[PDB]
RNA sequence: ACCAUAGUAGGCCUAAAAGCAGCCAUCAAUUGAGAAAGCGUUAAAGCUCAACAAAUUCACCAACAUAAUCCCAAAAACUAAU
């Protein structure tokens, strides 16, 4: 014998015309002829573009940073329009076509000479950003059960993630924070300048307090 | 309350005290009342 | 056998046994399904 | 304690089960407002692999395990049990605890080496042929991690890669 | 239940379990009575006949089987456990006859 | 530990409460059984076999039944209801065309049961059968 | 050996699909079943469906016994109509009364899955509106005076929804 | 077969009997609209029987991923 | 561990779609069991899950080979250490 529970009913939710992911494109429709400086910031540092929810429920979160390319989204988009139920599932890129070019020399050659030529486009994604947001009347268990796939296969660390898991997180973070047991943190040391720490630190990690490094975003640092 | 404590076949020497003292209350009356009882027993049943 | 990193269960017959130090996935009904952890 | 019995008197079996008298939990425990076993009678970090006397009382004659809704111990401490036990096996203790089969004490082999604070077992653990230098060392675990959280009256951390 | 099942119990003739419901020590000769009438185990063979002897004051719980082995194996679950009687009664009644 | 939480009674285990005091209430004849696994069309062949003679039965679990019946004049069946079970319910009791069925079947046990608020055994039961 | 459920049309007994190669598996004469299926069907002038249990035995023989017809030709024969309907829910199969119904629940009283069943009439009603749930013919409780209008009315839209299922169903298979 | 109801077709195919020979019960029960969960009483039994079968989607419905 | 019986081949298309190539409904029996969450069939048949009833120690993710002359201080889990 067992007691039944109440099962999450959800009636409140709409599913949108089009519920699959948009293809998206090799190249944007106007080239970038002019070749810039490839800028290693926005990979560098905490996420403050999209770091939360707006109509789905579930979504991809990134730990690390890194690139994202075409075949990347071409992965996300065919294994998300396969394995979900376009009746009950939608879902939604939370970052954009990939915009920023990546050159290469014609392998072989020496050194010096100037830019290359532009081979690829890609998207930079900081720690903390999410990727694909999902939304449907069903629970997080399956999604997150498909979704574990999809996260595994980007190259930064990923996770699937819900509003409440993604708030628990957080809140465990502050508290972990709030309970450190030792009175010497990272914050007091570096902005303090203490033992002339400075020397040997950088000036962002005045802002990253430690928890970023280059690419790296350690959650266990506080 | 409490129910009965159920006695089986392997032992079975006890009688209910209620049907010894309806016997002792039929046994303690005389004929007059024998033939009223009598006549009240067959009108009922 | 087969190497693997990580092991799974192929189907609900198949069972976890630690032997020599290392993580066994054997399987009798279907013997295909023999993994061993590396 | 129970006990079964198995008889066979001409093609008849009998199967019987038979209750003997066992020992009971000493009266005065030091702590008894704790739940738990080992942690009401104050044993939490203090016992090791050398403790035979706390051992014995949670084991089989043939060298087996309780289970822990038998024994009602904390789980952490119901583990640490289990290594403790079987650290004492392989470290030679508790020899009365071997099952007997009295066709296989004659033929003798090599000679029991002696040895403690093993971790793993003899049989399954690899020779480090390699090694390595100091910066990157394959280091021989004594003792268990289980063990770390025991009191220390030296101060010092207990050293268990070595 | 299971075990039973697949052992194939075709080589036994007479099945008889004897109790009384209203002890406390029977739980286990209930449990393996309800182990040997089960569907698949009745359906291994057609030949075999299971008799539920229930008694108040027998004040023995028993189960006593004849198989044609020249063998009767009786045997008095008081302390016994359900799982040591379904394992006794299969390891002996699969590897005798 | 922590003080303890007060679990709250949900209404399927308060409907199955009422459903207890009603059985137990209106009808003259409950008896407890050894509920056995059958074949299905076995077991509906026996529930048409006892709709024959109006007989009823039910399974009501243990959970919502022992402390019930613990607390109800009924205390005396409580080693009857440690297992597997089975109720067999009637209004006026006749008990020759039950034990008809019990004994085309060798493997049905009759534990106990209560007729008339007096509590009997099987050969109670079938003494009362041949009065 | 084994159990066959078998719906075989009332005078339509042959030896051919679907009861040729599923008796003739089970090495059982299709024959003689044909003509005892034949022989005790054939008192029923209804022409009407009948799901039957046959029993095929290891001595290759056989048992037949004959259950209740369909709920789906019990509806379609009071709702007049000739085929369910294609989306159930988006539109109305038939329209009947609780008359064919309550009729339909005291035919099937008798049937070997319900018989056997001690479950009053409420139980069986219910059971043929749940089953006229996906067969899409919806009831009403008092019609009698509205369901002729109702018929008038729904036997001319549904023979335009007929032409314009065939006239799609045209269309379709010309550009496919 | 095929038979077409008119206003005599409808009522000479079968016994029409009059309302007064049934009793309430055909007219007690809904017709349309399947009772919801929010609607029925929580003291009824076919309210947890709808909520069981709710479990049993649930479980339906987190089971799709079955890797066996 | 334990157990699986009802309308029912739910309605269309199809040579066949019997829970299970596809579309629409997702009702209704028995205290108990989804017009069915996985295997299986040409279509079936059949084997499993959920549901009763029997009980209840805990159960969310985590573990991943290697090079070439010969491996590389020896070794140590507690006598008190800001
Ligand atoms: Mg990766
Ligand atoms: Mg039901
Ligand atoms: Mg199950
Ligand atoms: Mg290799
Ligand atoms: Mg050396
Ligand atoms: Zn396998
Ligand atoms: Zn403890």
């Amino acid at each position: 014998f067992k007691t039944l529970l109440p099962v999450p009913t959800f009636e409140d939710v709409a599913i949108p015309e089009k519920p699959k992911l948009r293809f998206v494109e090799r190249v944007p429709l106007v080239p970038k002829v002019r070749r810039e400086r490839k800028n290693l910031s926005d990979i560098r540092g905490p996420s403050t573009e999209a770091t939360e929810f707006t109509e789905g429920r579930f979504a991809i979160l990134a730990l690390g940073g890194g690139y994202l390319h075409w075949g990347h989204f071409e992965m996300m988009r065919l294994t998300i329009n396969r394995s979900m139920d376009p009746k009950n599932m939608f879902a939604l890129w939370r970052v954009p076509a990939p915009f920023k070019p990546i050159t290469r020399k014609g392998m072989g050659q020496r050194m010096g000479g100037g830019k290359g030529a532009i081979d690829h486009y890609v998207t930079p994604v900081k720690a903390g950003r999410l990727i694909v947001e999902m939304g449907g009347r069903c629970e997080f268990k399956e999604v997150q059960g498909f979704l574990d796939l999809v996260a595994h296969k980007l190259p930064f660390p990923a996770k699937a993630v819900s509003r409440e898991t993604l708030e628990k997180m957080r809140k465990d973070q502050e508290e972990r924070e709030r309970n450190n047991q030792n009175p010497w943190t990272f914050e007091r040391i570096a902005t303090a300048n203490m033992l002339g720490i400075r020397k040997v630190l950088s000036p962002y990690d005045l802002t990253h307090k430690g928890r970023y490094w280059g690419k790296f975003y350690t959650p266990e640092r506080v | 309350e409490a129910l009965a404590g159920a006695p089986l076949d392997n032992a079975p020497k006890e009688y209910p005290p209620k049907i010894q003292q309806l016997v002792q209350d039929i046994a303690s009356l005389t004929l007059l009342e024998i033939s009223d009882l009598n006549e009240l027993l067959k009108k009922t049943l | 056998f087969k190497t693997k990193g990580v092991l799974k269960k192929r189907c609900r017959d198949c069972y976890l046994v630690k032997r020599r130090g290392r993580w066994f996935i054997y399987c009798k009904t279907n013997p295909k399904h023999k993994q061993r952890q590396m | 304690f129970r006990e079964v019995v198995e008889i066979l008197d001409g093609k008849t079996t009998i199967i019987e089960g038979r209750i003997t008298e066992t020992p009971q939990e000493s009266p005065n425990p030091p702590n008894p407002t704790g739940q738990c076993p080992i942690c009401r009678w104050n044993l939490k970090h203090k016992y090791n692999y050398e403790d035979v006397l706390l051992l014995s009382q949670f084991i089989r004659p043939h060298g087996g395990m309780l289970p822990r809704r038998i024994t009602g111990l904390c789980q952490e401490e119901h583990l640490k049990i289990e290594e403790c036990v079987k650290m004492a096996h392989r470290a030679g203790l508790l020899p009365n605890h071997r099952p007997k089969l009295p066709e296989g004490f004659v033929p003798k082999s090599k000679p029991r080496l002696n040895r403690y604070l093993t971790r793993w077992s003899p049989r399954s653990v690899k020779p480090i042929y390699n090694k390595g230098h100091r910066w990157n060392k394959v280091r021989m675990p004594v003792g268990s991690p289980l063990l770390k959280d025991n009191v220390s009256y030296s101060g010092r951390p207990l050293l268990l890669y070595h | 239940a299971a075990a039973l099942a697949r052992l194939g119990l075709r080589a036994v003739k007479q099945v008889r379990v004897q109790f009384c419901p209203f002890e406390k020590n029977v739980e286990s000769t209930r449990t393996f009575l309800q182990a040997v009438s089960s569907e698949k185990v009745r359906c291994t063979n057609l030949n075999c006949s299971v008799i539920a002897d229930v008694r108040h004051d027998g004040s023995e719980p028993c189960v006593d089987v004849l198989f044609g082995d020249g063998h009767r194996l009786i045997m008095r679950g008081a302390h016994l456990t359900a799982q040591e009687m379904l394992t006794a009664f299969a390891s002996h009644i699969q590897a005798r006859g | 530990p922590p003080p303890t939480p007060p679990q709250e009674e949900t209404g399927l285990v308060r409907l199955l409460r009422r459903e207890i005091a009603a059985v137990f209430r209106d009808n003259r004849m409950i008896a407890v059984c050894q509920h056995v696994a059958l074949s299905a069309e076995d077991k509906l062949l026996l529930r048409h076999q006892l709709r024959k003679h109006k007989i009823l039965m039910k399974i009501f679990p243990n959970q919502v039944l022992k402390p019930f019946l613990e607390e109800s004049k009924y205390q005396n069946l409580l080693p009857l209801f440690v297992g597997h079970n089975l109720l067999l319910v009637s209004e006026e009791p006749k008990v020759k065309e039950m034990v008809r069925i019990l004994k085309g079947i060798p493997f049905l046990p009759l534990l106990g049961g209560c007729i008339d608020d007096t509590i009997l055994s099987r050969q109670g039961f079938i003494n009362y059968s041949k009065l | 050996s084994g159990m066959i459920r078998a719906i075989v049309r009332a005078g339509q007994a042959r030896p051919g699909p679907p009861l040729g190669p599923i008796l003739g598996q089970r090495g059982v004469s299709i024959n003689q079943f044909c003509k005892e299926f034949n022989e005790k069907t054939k008192d029923i002038k209804e022409g009407i469906p009948l799901p039957t249990k046959i029993f095929v035995k290891p001595d290759r023989t056989f048992e037949i016994k004959i259950g209740q017809p369909t709920v789906s030709y019990f509806l379609k024969a009071a709702a007049g109509i000739e085929k369910g309907a294609r989306h159930t829910g988006k539109e109305v199969a038939g329209l009947v009364t609780l008359k064919h119904v309550y009729e339909i629940a005291r035919v099937k009283a008798q049937d070997d899955a319900f018989a056997l069943q001690d479950v009053p009439l409420s139980s069986v009603v219910r059971s043929i509106i749940g089953s006229a749930r996906s067969l899409g013919i919806r009831v009403v409780k008092d019609l009698s005076s509205e369901e002729l209008a109702a018929f008038q009315k729904e036997r001319a839209l549904f023979l335009a929804a007929q032409r314009e299922a065939d006239l799609a169903a045209q269309a379709e298979a010309a550009k496919k | 077969h095929a038979m077409g109801v008119n206003i005599y077709k409808e009522g000479q195919d079968v016994v029409l009997k009059p309302d007064s020979e049934y009793p309430e019960w055909l007219f007690e029960m809904n017709v349309g609209p399947p009772k919801k969960l929010e609607e029925l009483d929580p003291e009824t039994r076919e309210y947890w029987r709808l909520l069981r079968k709710h479990n049993i989607w649930r479980h339906n419905r987190l089971s799709k991923n079955r890797k066996f």
